């Protein structure tokens, strides 16, 4: 779909 | 506060933090691997200042973080990072700031954690983390 | 506990466990999709009996979790997980068991859990999730 | 390596593996 | 993204 | 031809086709390895007969595949898959079928290959690998 | 030759390579995404001169490559390679350099190339491709 | 396991 590599993201942890 | 995404990279070398025993975390930058060569994150830093700099310097390659952990809480009606403890395979470096609040912890069975986003004003108001095999 | 390892597939269909809100969770099975097709995991139960059980059917795969939240904590003497909460772009699951002791809580803001491992003894002693894109 | 696939995973949460 | 889990696939090689 | 897609497993622990020294690949079926348990494949049927068959049982999970080649070429109008040669860490299993027309070659340096997809009439016609680290 | 190595990024934004019409091709420098910004790679440098240069710029990031195809053949003694073409999802870029020998081609159907690695003497010897999602 | 991210390789083509 996009030119761009994706990773795993986890969070946040915070202010929402 | 203001946002700040670093993206993903190779590896981590260094963790530049700052914190107060009285507040939470302030200033937040990392040096990381990109293919075998140390990258300078961006300094993210506090709007104010008064903070304790913390220079987290790890044996590159060997030495990994396996565990992050913190709490978060309320300080001057603001919720933020309050602390932060880093566990690699080889130390515990931390708890660095006020661990009051609500806990959280990410261990890691396999893995790496390979970059950081989140926000800073005052304080670090929330962080998300990139992992990659 | 017995110690178990679902392994990983490629999205979640339905979680089935049971909880007990005087002690912990207790069982706990999944059925996984398998490249389109249902996958009924092993079910994993504890060595005892009188727990609460909870269907968690989803409307897969349109909706997944996006947060798994709960409690740890100590029940005779061992560490347990005492509650688990699942947040899909849909709808809240839970929270199932006993709200009390060292909350956690593990946003995914990109990526998937595909898979479970752990522990069950008379109850769930620990659990891991097997994250991809 | 193995001819095994390998996946990110995170935790475990509970009592302590490590 | 959907709730279905992504993998590298190369090819095809053979007929168009 | 009639598609097929298996999808993506753990690993691969055998390899069943059948080929005709003069004409080109037939039927194809693999069993998979998923979380260390066997999983027999779908078998991909040609529509006609008269093939050799052939099964390439891997030593899981030691021996794995590292390279893939073979050829591609007409078979009456019809351009397909005319050979097969699959190259592991242990031994050479090929090449299987007519070994002229145009070459391809997938040498894998880092990763493995969990799955296939593809599409068989008469002979196969194409087909895709699945790669994961 | 002089062996390279770039590394895994976040994309590509353009690819720099030089050929000979009657040898191979020579130079290699790709400028790579790092997370949403420019990366001037090295420049891989052919030990002699006599070049013809050629960049193929792409519009990033609605523009990838989908396949890499080429030739790998014999020039006064040494296997190397003599021809790329690079086929996106918007346009053919090539062929450059000489379009004999033994053939080779690699279409992705899910994915993206992020790196590349390999030799380069008076001609490109060998070269890898770093794949992801 | 090292600190250092892994992603899938192809190839080499050309000289073995
Ligand atoms: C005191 O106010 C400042 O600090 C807090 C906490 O860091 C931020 O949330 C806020 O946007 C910023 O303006
Ligand atoms: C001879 O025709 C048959 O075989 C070819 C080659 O496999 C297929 O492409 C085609 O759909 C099928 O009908
Ligand atoms: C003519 O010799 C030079 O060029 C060839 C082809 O590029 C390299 O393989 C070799 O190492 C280098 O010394
Ligand atoms: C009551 O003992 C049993 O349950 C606990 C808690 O689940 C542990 O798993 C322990 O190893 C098991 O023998």
């Amino acid at each position: 779909q996009s030119g761009i590599s994706q990773t795993v993201i986890v969070g946040p942890w915070g202010a929402k | 506060g203001k946002a700040f995404d670093d993206g993903a990279f190779t590896g981590i070398r260094e963790i530049n933090l700052s914190y107060n025993k009285e507040t939470a975390i302030g200033d937040f930058q990392v040096v990381y691997d990109l293919n075998g060569s140390p990258y300078v994150g961006q300094n993210h830093v506090s709007f104010i200042t008064g903070f304790t700099p913390v220079k987290i310097s790890l044996d590159f390659p060997s030495e990994y973080i396996m565990e992050v952990s913190g709490y978060t809480g309320n300080v001057s009606g603001y919720v933020v990072v309050r602390s932060l403890t880093f566990k690699t395979n080889k130390k515990t470096y931390g708890p660095y700031g006020v661990t009051s609040g609500t806990p959280f912890n990410l261990p890691i069975e396999n893995g790496l954690i390979v970059g950081f986003k989140g926000s800073i004003g005052y304080w670090l108001d929330y962080f998300s983390m990139y992992l990659s095999l």
